């Protein structure tokens, strides 16, 4: 019940969530674990974590290159699940969500994938290239293993899609800021937020192109439960590859500032 | 919810980010509307006839079947404007783009023939065209880069991954996910998310329709088998479609064997991969044990792709079509043989189909068989590649 | 003594060394025999249809005549197998070679399209082919060198003189004068000694015949004018022939103006040369005051020739056809315009004809006129030349 | 009547003719005149002289290159006629024949060309790319100006051609040794010789590929009135461009040996 408990706590404090994304194992397993511990210590309310995939079609160059760095370090999904077990062992209540591409879930059995998620203590899975129309075996397996299946509400969602996302999803609703792929350089709605609430959808987190405190504050002021930032975070990793301690300091400053903005 | 079935048995579907579903539904509705629209069909027919040069010839081989009981015809898509079958369905999709009020085209290309088709249709019909092409392919299919750019298309080299077709596909799809309001993604093969495998088949099926009429005129019967190379699957499903209900007619698809299946350097997922989800579809693919998508390989850029269209996976599964592979060296021998004995320079893609036909003949030379090979393109784009190889082998 | 008239008014004849007269008479007799032979005509027709892809399309321009009262059609010889009109008459002459018991072919080529045609016909029909090509042309039309050699033809660079078409012609004729017992000289244009201007016209006249039928079907009347580029004269006389007795139809031939007639660097002897005797014929040529043959120039190798076929000199003299010139830069603009606005990449030769049509339109944009341009070839052979030029000009 | 007088003299001595060919002005005007004087002094019975032409279609590479050397020295047909006047002024009885290509004769008037030939004292003109079938205005102009028009009897001449060549020609009949173009490297008939005599043709000179004394002797023994050698002569010029005196000595030896063979 980790998302449910988180959002209840945040609501009682009149607070929005700030949720960073990073790629598991970027730039290496040990440094990735330290990065993630730093995100949490700096105020992350939840995590979105990518499992490196060869062809990430919803991602722009920043996160493409994060995947490549992880592969250069020899990271596999098996090693990602080892990492996840370690993260959960340290941090018992923080919601952990995975960003997956369909083939990694489908590969050697959908049910078996979500079973592995449950064993390591994952709370949600977002499969980026599975729309609600194709989602049945994924969300069924997810719910069977006490995992929240995450679905996307795009800016031009019609009413049928709003109702489907409200009914099928759990944990949180992903509120897409804009079309396109992930990217800081490309910056990105009250009607959607109000409709999701009307249909009793899981609380909305806005994502794509959120790289500044101002955008986080704007998300929460518009009524979203919080915001997700990926490329902005990953850029700090990419910039400081030769300076691991400076990397963590800049990560800490950024995450702290973004979290502060969620209190607006 | 769709108007048409997105699946062929287990295979197919619409495995794209949620953001793109309305674009796919819009495309499906526009296609269904256009298929029942006599004005659309007349415009498409007129372009095919008076601009692209259909119907294409069906050529009987005079020399390469000597001394055997094989009769071999070539369906001459190499004579189509642009130099390959790709031009057929691009004219149809460009008309669909206009019908939907789009003024921009995104395309991917490997051999550069779909790129050239996209560029020429955009020039003709007043669309702004950008084409993604793997950097390796920009080099080995360079004549087509020059042709695309002369026709005013923007050609964008892709250096990521294997720098070949799958990488150009990835970038095209990434682009579309942000530009679909104004751009139509003109997918160049019978693969990808619904409705593309269906649209591409329906806009290529004149190949098999013409072939059937032509072979009935010349031989008074149907072929024993029709043979086509398979990248994503468009020229093969175009040839196959009108024969699917003619149960006596063999359907043979030829995947690239590259350096040999045993080397792992090939593009033959239908027979040597396993089902996965990628490029918007559930289909056979080359993938690692963990489910990472593998890089393919072929001497021919147009076949260098680690998956295959879902209708071919379906036809295989029920046994209606058989699929085989042909290596680089086998394709090169067929290329040389057609040049020297029939005076036709085939695309290296098409040479894979011809190579398998020559094998059917040579292995059983007293077997009576009437065969058609889909000669999907001409080899002008390949002559510098082939020359360099032969030179680096004496010759 | 001949069966047919070797002259067109003052022009033509058989000005070859005495040794070659029996070969020319033999060729004439074989042609006359073949023209009345239903089996020959059926074989020729079958190759044209099922191997070369005739009839070729007649394409209405959709965009380049916008805002004017010109209607423009392109006769699509660029869609013929091989990529140019040259293939038509090579199939006919190759059949004549076989009819005369010859097993070897000699050809000359400049753009490499006649070379490619000769090579492909020889591969198909079982002849041994050697092709002379000027060394300058070997460089600027290189894709066709690769194509000829892949089809098994011997390609012999000629470094003498201007190292272009006239020099390849000279060497081919020198060769033939010693090898005629076993070799047929497959002359590639409507020039040279009788009977070649007549044979080439008769084996190209399907261009104009088809055009007439197609324009009657689409417009219900004959063209106001048909327009073709003129090197030696084969694609133009092929288009013209069936219209010669339709007195209302203008016949316009376009010679290469090169860097400009005033520079002397051109290939326009019909309007700027004077009558002489060379290459077996009495015809207009570029010559010095003393009667030495001048070197021609054109950006297009296929038009780079200092003389012209005698039937064109005759049609000019009586006023039945008009001849004009188009410079390199005018041809290049037409090339670019067709690429970008109709999605067709024309040969640089053909671009001279298109350029003059565009001029007829632009100069008098409210003049009602129905025009046909003979699009004699595709521009694949030219794309590297054109690219290099544009780059060396910003672009 | 210079050919008539020559052949009568040779017949009374039971002798064949040896007739060298060179290109006028190769390798320069002055050296060409010295070459020609050497040919005559060494025993040439008559001369065949080429006027440099841009595209000599009956000539192989040796004589092609002779034409090019003359052009490099700036030789024009006008300068050739100046040379011819000088040669005739020195040598009043030796028959001089020109090898012409049609365009040089046709250029500014056929009649005017043969008139210029008569004024400088030329005895015959052979137009290489004008067959008997096209010859009427050429041979008419020739005869009007007392020039012998020379015609070719090829190895596979039929009877009609034999009769035409016998009737139309004067001076000598050119008996072609073989098909092809001029060339030493390519070596080349009693029935033709006997038939030409039967039809009262001008006496036959065999030409093309005659580069050895043995071939000259064989020509005369077969009943020809003599033989012509071009490329063999021109090769000696080409070989000795840097050694003008050695050139003339080798020319003299060769011509003397070839002439000796004509006495067989
Ligand atoms: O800040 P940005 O621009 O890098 O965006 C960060 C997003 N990271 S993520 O895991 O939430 C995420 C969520 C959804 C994605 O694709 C989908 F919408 F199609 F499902 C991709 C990544
Ligand atoms: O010794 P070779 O092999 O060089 O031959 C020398 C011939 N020189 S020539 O002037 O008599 C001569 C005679 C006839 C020619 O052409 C024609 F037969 F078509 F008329 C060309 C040259
Ligand atoms: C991928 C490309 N070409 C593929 C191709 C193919 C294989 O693609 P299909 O399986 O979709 O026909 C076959 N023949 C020719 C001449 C081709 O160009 C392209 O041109 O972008
Ligand atoms: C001389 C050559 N080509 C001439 C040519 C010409 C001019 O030749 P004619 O005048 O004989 O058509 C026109 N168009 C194309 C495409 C051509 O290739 C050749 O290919 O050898
Ligand atoms: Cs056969
Ligand atoms: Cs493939
Ligand atoms: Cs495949
Ligand atoms: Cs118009
Ligand atoms: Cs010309
Ligand atoms: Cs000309």
């Amino acid at each position: 019940e980790r998302y449910e408990n988180l959002f209840a706590q945040l609501n009682d404090r009149r607070e929005g969530a700030f949720v960073p994304f990073v790629t598991l194992g970027d730039p290496g397993i040990e440094q990735s674990l330290k990065i993630i511990d730093t995100l949490i210590d700096a105020g992350a309310d939840a995590l979105e974590l990518g499992v490196p995939f060869s062809d990430p079609l919803a991602d722009g160059p920043t996160i493409q290159n994060a995947n490549l760095r992880a592969f250069a370090a020899g990271v596999t999904p098996a090693q990602c699940f080892e990492m996840l077990a370690l993260i959960r062992e340290k941090h018992p209540t923080i919601p952990i969500g995975l960003l997956m591409y369909a083939n990694l879930v489908f590969n050697n059995g959908i049910d078996a994938f979500y079973a592995r998620c449950e064993q390591v203590g994952v709370d949600s899975v977002l499969v980026a290239d599975v729309p609600v129309e194709e989602s049945a075996p994924f969300r069924q397996a997810a719910l069977r293993h006490n995992i929240a299946p995450i679905f996307i509400c795009p800016p031009n969602a019609d009413d049928d899609l709003l109702r489907q996302v409200a009914s099928y999803g759990r944990g949180y609703t992903y509120l897409l800021s804009r079309s396109g792929v992930t990217g800081a350089e490309n910056r990105g709605l009250h009607h959607l937020i109000e409709k999701l609430k009307e249909y009793h959808a899981a609380p909305a987190l806005q994502g794509f192109g959120i790289s500044s405190p101002e955008q986080v504050s704007a998300a929460v002021r518009a009524g979203a439960a919080g915001a997700i930032s990926g490329s902005a975070i990953v850029k700090i990793i990419e910039k400081n590859l030769a300076s691991p301690k400076q990397m963590l300091a800049e990560l800490r400053s950024f995450v702290s500032a973004m979290k502060a903005a969620s209190r607006a | 919810t769709t108007l048409l079935n997105p699946y062929f048995g287990e295979f197919g579907g619409m495995y794209v980010p949620q953001i793109l579903m309305p674009a796919l539904n819009q495309l499906e509705e526009a296609f269904v509307s256009a298929q029942k629209d006599p004005e659309f069909q007349a415009q498409f027919a007129d372009l095919l006839k008076n601009y692209a040069g259909r119907p294409t010839a069906l050529t009987k081989c005079q020399n390469i079947t000597a001394g055997t009981r094989t009769t071999l015809y070539l369906k001459r898509e190499d004579l189509l404007h642009g130099g390959a079958h790709k031009t057929n369905q691009v004219l149809g999709q460009a008309l669909l783009a206009k019908r939907m009020g789009k003024s921009e085209i995104i395309a991917e290309t490997g051999a550069g023939q779909h790129g050239v088709a996209s560029a020429l249709a955009s020039a003709l019909l007043g669309l702004k065209c950008r084409i993604y092409m793997g950097a390796k392919d920009v080099e080995r299919q360079s004549p087509n880069v020059f042709r695309m750019r002369l026709m005013g298309a923007e050609v964008i080299p892709v250096h990521s991954g294997s720098a070949t077709l799958k990488d150009a596909c990835n970038e095209a799809l990434r682009d579309w996910s942000g530009s679909y309001e104004t751009a139509h993604y003109m997918l160049g093969t019978a693969a990808g998310p619904h409705p593309y495998p269906t649209i591409v088949r329906e806009f290529q099926r004149m190949i098999g329709e013409e072939t059937k009429a032509q072979i009935l005129d010349k031989e008074g019967r149907l072929p024993d088998a029709v043979i086509a190379c398979v990248g994503g699957g468009s020229n093969a499903i175009g040839m196959f479609a009108d024969f699917i209900n003619d149960t006596s007619v063999g359907l043979i698809g030829v995947e690239p064997g590259g350096h040999g299946i045993e080397t792992g350097e090939h593009g033959a997922p239908l027979k040597h991969g396993r089902v996965g989800i990628y490029f918007g579809m559930k289909a056979p693919m080359m993938q690692t044990a963990d489910g990472q998508i593998e890089e393919s390989y072929s001497i021919s850029a147009g076949l260098d792709f680690p998956s295959v269209g879902p209708q071919h996976a379906y036809l295989n599964s029920i046994g209606r079509a058989d699929y085989v592979s042909i290596t680089d060296d086998e394709a090169l021998e067929a290329f040389k043989t057609l040049c020297r004995h029939e005076g036709i320079i085939p695309a290296l893609e098409s040479s894979h189909a011809l190579a398998h036909a020559l094998k059917m003949m040579r292995e059983q030379p007293e077997k009576e068989q009437l065969l058609v090979v889909n000669l999907s393109g001409r080899g002008d784009k390949d002559i510098f590649t082939v020359h360099d190889i032969l030179k680096a082998r004496g010759e």
